[PDB]
RNA sequence: UGCAUGGCCGUUGGUGGUGCGUGGGUUGACCUGUCCGUUGAUUCAGCUAACGAGCGAGAUUAUCGCCAAUUAUUUACUUUGCCGAAGUCCUUCGGUUAAAGUUCUAAUUGGGACUCCCUGCGUAGCAGGUGGAAGAGGGUAGCAAUAACAGGUCCGUGA
């Protein structure tokens, strides 16, 4: 039994890959306590806080900066156990309605990026100052 | 006699199309506009009727509608995809898909023994696939085909018989045997012809856009009898056991005794300038114990007499 | 046989669409066995005034390059029929390996 | 979801919400669905009117603690100095610190202010906790810029102040002004 | 919760990258392995930087964090290792750029490496051998005890 | 032996070159375009003009001054280049022809008004929706004054200008001062005739 | 010499505007068409000596976001299997024309959102809400009417 499944936020992607095991979560080629931070460690464990024994989870990521690439393992994480219970849905249903009762994020993700750069200006909506007389 | 409500029971977001019900009972699967389509299981305790299975994501667009083994084991169903997929029952996980009908797919059917899936859409034809995926014969008609309803029984040998209904007014029979020859083909309705299915017995068919329910013969045609709903009907369905005929308007589900001859009951539940949910699909079950009909907010209801 | 290598580029899709049809429909008459590449915009953005008068406004010009691989075992005899489409801009590139 | 505690320490449990008095609280967003193990997020709080008051209010605290100008952006930077300031908080007095925070919050931003004579209009109690976390912060940066002593510290110092209504305080002080200010023009 | 393994013992990979370093910095101070230079000791890390380094035992730090940073990627180059370790330039008037780090400092040591065998040169960078990611074990098991 | 970037912008500077240049040779024989075909070794170009009979004249002779200045300019080799010339069916709703025979009018001294309603009735008959022609600069008076002509309907903005849309600019050098001329035509879809779509405001309901 | 001009560009103003056929009003300049709510909008609704065709707006084009079909084991990866190195009972690395693929990667064809749904307010529409990848022109651009400025450029040109 496997579910191959990904999160996103901004240009983050990180993708994860439940199998059957122990209790095992793996970030790269080690345990998701290794992010060296105290925030972003409490960060990635709130999708498992709230609700894995079985399933041994591994998840690789490629784009972003620190922040971004946190936040599709929060997806990458949540979304792998809730596609692990729809396939091998009672339990699914309810389970995944205790993540969106504590924030959209961990299974929905976030549409937004950044606007496109405008002439006339240093950056998207600035422009860059008039003088008059 | 009238029948009091049992059970509303909801896992289902957008609408529903079409639903059916698996042979002696529990399973139950009510394909949905959503595009994914459930499976329940039905424990008929107290409280909840209900709880779901499965889910079958796979299509993408609405799940038009949805046709069962004999086993419970291997169900297909079909969407506006132009697709259709068989999925295993217990794991899921799509079978094999079907390719070459062209437009959205809204009729399918098995036979009774599990031998030619007949799906139907807006290419103006009923397709006929083998079980393993293959397509052996293109049927023809004028218009779009809402619907399709096969005979029950036969015994392999007796020719399966297809009851169609159009989107122009027009209402198809055909045998099979191996060239497939139609017995009949007659101006039915009036306008649009919305929803058809069979007597049990398949001496008379059932067919109903104008407010009118009409039922025809087998063979060859020409009707029986002709009553008339208050308002105009989505889906038509016969009880299995009992002399029942009932049909979904939006004013409640007209329940005709076929034999007096009269509507008895007219069953809505209750719930300005809105509409308020339609039921847009009926289904008996296979013991006529039971009617389960499904809603257009996204709601399933169960009524026992 | 040398497992041949088209390499088909365009500046239109159009144009492009044409070619790719009927250099896979060939490949249905002689039978060979038949195994798209990410697309370039060349983005040149002049200041579109002559002068150096008036608010400062650029005009932005993408040339886009659509760029397709087909490749097939195929034996010299058959390939020299199977390349010879004539589209306007088109390029195809035959390569060995 | 049954511990369910800020920065793995505090919890919300305590915080007497209807023990703190009538009206305010309500705004205050400190009602469950705020509850959160960290105080960042992905915040979506900006869309439509009234979304600021269902984000967290430690959160709202750490986007006013972001200024000026160098400290724009560097989130991650704010809710360290916000937790360097709840176990300063916490350990010196020993009351945890969500509940004499919330404290803060109320009794900083004024009831009233002139409405540009000029005549002295009344608030709501989403502009209250505003300019509560304004005044609080404001005083902090001020305090902090040039003062040989960290900002955490420099938090903290205001905003046990806050609570206990002494003019020691940047936000209590300037209150007092703001207020008669109306009181007067009226 | 927290992140767990199988395999019972500890490896290069599972302990923290600030603790890890260390103890390999140490590892080399007892053991007489890479040595100082001699030469160096007043030298710049890189030219962008405005002053010499503050520990006076800083050579073995950079020398413990090269084969960390080998083993992390498998190999390693000199170029792409000056790279690495370069900064943005603080002083001048102008906005600030990315300039590269010293070569010979870390050259030094990639040779000094080679003497006590923990690194073969290959194809692409160098990458670190079968007594070398040994080494590095050693040293797991030494501070997952710790 | 080129990049697949360059082998892309040398056809481009190739064809913008080779265009510039029959302008100024077929003025005569009436000029409307050319599409070029790029082979490794091989390059066929279609020449499109109206009056193909100037070109057979003298056995063919005017074709052989063009076609050793395309093989002298480019260094390519003869065999490896084969041109053609393709005759234009409806003269009428090709821009850069109607310029030309307003060009050859206002030289000879018509009045302006008589030489745009000539070229925008004999493009209207011919089978186009609208055409307009601009006679921009210095008749009559000292300073300049614009002439528009227009009939028909004419489409000006978003992208269906450009599928619709024929024009052609130019200029007239004169005894006393620079005219500009300038000839804007709109055409009707075919049925995949020689565009295919209709335009994006318009629709069409069956007859029941 | 830009105060002799062509083209090109900025601007008035990217605002919502502009003006023909036949009819009517006026001696005539000219007006009417082109006027009590709604919209970003001469946008719609409806009044009505006007009725009917335009152009601009909208539509369309381009991209960003979400989908699943169509291909890819020598230009992207993944899983499993092999052979390595350490760990030293199962964890992590590197390699592989070696078997299966497509969740990441690449890009073509289509699907998707319409104020459709519910509740308030006032038919045109508006405000909130559910669901939804996305909700009110989905975001951002591109294109952009007629009429002119002695605004700029003869130092871009074989104008």
């Amino acid at each position: 039994k496997s579910v191959q499944v990904f999160g996103r936020k901004k240009t983050a992607t990180a993708v994860a890959y439940c199998c059957e095991g122990s209790g095992l979560i793996k970030l790269n080629g080690t345990p998701i306590n290794m992010v060296s931070s105290e925030t972003l460690r409490a960060k990635i464990l709130e999708p498992l806080q709230l609700i894995w024994g079985n399933l041994d989870i591994r998840v690789r990521v490629h784009g972003g900066g620190h922040v971004a690439q946190v936040y599709a393992i929060r997806q990458a994480v949540a979304k792998a156990i809730v596609a692990y219970y729809q396939k091998y849905e009672a339990t699914k249903t309810e389970i995944k309605n205790t993540l969106l009762g504590y924030d959209r994020t961990l299974l929905v993700a976030d549409p937004r990026r950044m606007e496109p750069k405008k002439f006339g200006g240093q950056g998207a909506r600035v422009r860059r100052q008039m003088s008059y007389r | 006699a009238h029948f009091a409500p049992r059970a509303t029971f909801v896992g289902h977001n957008a609408a529903i199309e079409s639903i059916e019900i698996d042979n002696e009972h529990n399973y139950l699967v009510s394909a949905s506009r959503d595009k994914s389509a459930l499976v329940w299981k039905l424990n008929r305790t107290q409280e909840q009727w209900a709880t779901p299975f499965t889910r079958l994501i796979g299509h993408n667009h609405f799940v038009s509608d949805v046709s069962l083994s004999r086993d419970a084991s291997h169900l297909l169903t079909s969407s506006w995809d132009s697709t259709l997929r068989l999925w295993d029952l217990s794991t899921r996980t799509t079978k094999k898909l079907f390719l070459g009908h062209k437009k959205d797919v809204l009729g399918v059917t098995f036979s009774p023994c599990n031998r030619r899936i007949i799906s139907v859409g807006r290419d103006n034809q009923v397709k006929i696939w083998n079980i393993l995926g293959e397509n052996k014969a293109e049927l023809q008609c004028s218009s779009w085909v809402t619907s399709v309803a096969c005979a029950p029984m036969a015994d392999e040998t007796s020719p399966l018989v297809i009851a169609v209904g159009c989107w122009d007014g027009k209402v198809y029979i055909w045998s099979i045997e191996k060239e497939a020859k139609l017995i009949k083909e007659f101006k039915a309705h009036d306008g649009r012809c919305t929803s058809v299915d069979f007597t049990p017995d398949g001496k008379w068919v059932i067919t109903g856009s104008d407010r009118k329910v009409v039922m025809w013969l087998t063979e060859n045609g020409a009707k029986t009898i002709s009553f008339t709903a208050p308002s105009p009907v989505h889906a038509v369905a016969a009880c299995p056991t009992q002399a029942w005929i009932c049909a979904a308007t939006y004013e409640g589900i007209a329940v005709w005794d076929i034999g007096a001859k009269q509507q008895i009951d007219l069953v809505q539940p209750n719930f300005n300038a809105g509409r308020t949910p339609d039921c847009t699909c009926l289904a008996w079950a296979a013991d006529g114990s039971v009617l389960y009909s499904g809603y257009n907010d996204g709601s399933i209801r169960a009524w026992e007499v | 046989v040398q497992k041949i290598r088209l390499t088909i580029t365009s500046s239109k899709l159009p144009n492009l669409q044409r070619v790719v049809g009927n250099l896979m429909g060939k490949l249905k008459k002689g039978n060979l066995e038949v195994r798209p590449m990410p697309r370039r915009r060349l983005r040149i953005t002049t200041r579109r005034a002559p002068c150096g008068n008036g608010t400062e406004t650029y005009d932005h010009f993408e040339l886009r390059i659509y760029k397709r691989v087909i490749d097939f075992q195929g034996t010299a005899e058959a390939v020299k029929q199977v390349t010879q489409a004539l589209e306007p801009d088109v390029h195809v590139e035959v390569s060995v390996i | 979801m049954e511990g369910v505690k800020l920065f793995g320490k505090y919890d919300y449990s305590d915080v007497d919400f209807s023990q703190l008095d009538p009206a305010l609280v309500d705004y205050i967003s400190v009602h469950e669905k705020q509850h959160v193990m960290v105080p960042h997020t992905a915040g979506r709080y900006v869309h439509k009117r009234f979304q600021k008051v269902s984000c967290p209010l430690v959160e709202r605290l750490c986007n006013h603690l972001m200024s000026r100008g160098r400290n724009t952006g560097k989130k991650l930077l704010a809710i360290r100095i916000v937790e360097h300031a709840f176990d300063i908080i916490a350990l010196s007095t020993g009351q945890n610190p969500i509940v004499t925070f919330v404290k803060g919050v109320q009794y900083c931003g004024a009831r009233e202010d002139s409405t540009r004579r000029r005549q002295a209009c009344d608030v709501s109690p989403l502009r209250r906790i505003d300019q509560a976390l304004s005044l609080i912060t404001e005083g902090v940066r001020k305090a902090a810029f040039r003062s040989s002593r960290n900002i955490a510290e420099c938090l903290a110092d205001e905003l046990i102040a806050a609570s206990n209504n002494d003019q020691t305080s940047y936000a209590c002080r300037k209150k007092d002004e703001l207020e008669r200010i109306a009181k007067s023009n009226r | 919760i927290g992140g767990k393994t199988g395999h019972k013992g500890f490896q290069a990979r599972e302990i923290s990258a600030d603790v890890f370093v260390n103890a390999l910095a140490k590892h080399f101070q007892e053991n007489r392995i890479v040595k100082p230079p001699e030469w160096a000791d007043l030298v710049k890390t890189a030219a962008l930087k405005q002053m010499a380094p503050s520990n006076q035992n800083w050579f073995y730090t950079r020398a413990a964090a090269v084969i960390r940073q080998i083993y992390m990627h498998h190999d390693a180059s000199l170029s792409g290792l000056s790279f690495h370790y370069g900064a943005n330039l603080k002083a001048v008037t102008m906005p600030k750029h990315h300039h590269n780090a010293s070569r010979k400092v870390i050259r030094s040591i990639l040779q000094q490496l080679e003497k006590s065998d923990l690194v073969k040169v290959g194809e692409k960078g160098r990458q670190l051998t079968p007594k070398g990611q040994r080494l590095l074990d050693q040293v797991a098991t030494s501070c997952g005890k710790k | 032996r080129c990049t697949k970037v360059r082998r892309i912008i040398e056809t481009g500077l190739f064809y913008a070159e080779l265009n510039e240049l029959l302008t100024r040779e077929l003025t005569k024989e009436g000029y409307g375009g050319c599409e070029v075909r790029q082979t490794p070794t091989r390059t066929e170009i279609i020449i499109k003009a109206a009056n193909t009979k100037e070109f057979v004249d003298n056995h063919g002779r005017r074709l052989q001054e063009v076609r050793m200045m395309i093989q002298k300019r480019w260094r390519l080799k003869e065999d490896s280049l084969e041109i053609f010339i393709d005759r234009i069916q409806r003269k009428g709703l090709s821009a850069l022809n109607q310029l030309e025979s307003l060009r050859y009018k206002l030289i000879a001294r018509i009045p302006a008004r008589r030489a745009a309603y000539s070229i925008i009735r004999f493009v209207m008959d011919a089978g186009a929706r609208g055409c307009e022609v601009a006679i921009s600069g210095k008749l009559r008076g000292a300073r300049a004054s614009t002439s528009k002509y227009k009939e028909g309907y004419m489409v000006k903005s978003g992208d269906v200008t450009k599928q619709f849309v024929t024009q052609a600019v130019g200029h007239i050098p004169m005894k006393q001062a620079t005219i500009g001329i300038r000839v804007l035509i709109m055409l009707a879809q075919d049925p995949s005739g020689i565009p295919k779509e209709s335009q994006p405001d318009v629709i069409k309901v069956h007859e029941a």
